[PDB]
């Protein structure tokens, strides 16, 4: 839907954790939703973050595993979340 | 085959619902708010989120739906046939990590 978070980086990593930062999209966001899980597998964990926050910490990962980290914009207006931006990082 | 389905429900509300009624392998099906038309299998694991006493880790599994078929491989006619199939052996949520569907959340 085009108004999607414009970048998503891993700012600092330990073998079992990541500190991701995204940059807000052009439109006002009420909250962000972030999922993460192993690339290729259907399971993922989920947690929400206030609209004023652009960084989150992901903990409890296994070392040397490719995880897929996805961020969505959340709006109270909308039934569904915004378009996602996602990367892949190896712990 | 319909009472474990909760429709428009967020992943975080599922977590809150499953962690409070905190018995392992309690599951429910909800539509995905990230992809319309798909659904999510939200399962309460037996693994604590942290140390002893902490809530149990909730795991969400994408179930894709196109052409009237349902998949998480193989496909299924309905969400019931999917849930019924994985109730037997479980879902490999991650490399070597399985979740099991024992108790439906009504």
């Amino acid at each position: 839907v085009s108004s999607v978070p414009t970048k998503l980086e891993v700012v600092a990593a330990t073998p079992t954790s990541l500190l991701i930062s995204w940059d807000a999209p052009a439109v006002t966001v009420d909250y962000y939703v972030i999922t993460y899980g192993e690339t290729g597998y259907p399971g993922y964990q989920e947690f929400e973050v206030p609209g004023s926050k652009s960084t989150a910490t992901i903990s409890g990962l296994k070392p040397g595993v490719d995880y897929t980290i996805t961020v969505y914009a959340g709006f109270t207006d909308q039934y569904y979340y915004g378009s996602p931006i996602s990367i892949n990082y190896r712990t | 085959s319909e009472r474990w389905y909760h429709g428009h429900m967020s992943g975080g509300q599922a977590e809150t619902l499953l962690q409070a009624k905190g018995e392992p392998w309690t599951f429910l099906v909800r539509e995905s708010l990230s992809q319309p038309g798909d659904f999510v299998l939200s399962v309460l694991s037996d693994q604590p989120k942290a140390g002893p006493g902490s809530p149990l880790r909730v795991t969400h599994i994408k179930v894709m739906c196109e052409g009237g078929r349902y998949t998480v491989l193989e496909t299924f006619d309905s969400l019931t046939d999917l849930v019924e199939h994985f109730k037997k052996t479980g879902i490999e949520e991650a490399s070597g990590a399985f979740v099991y569907l024992r108790q439906p959340y009504y």
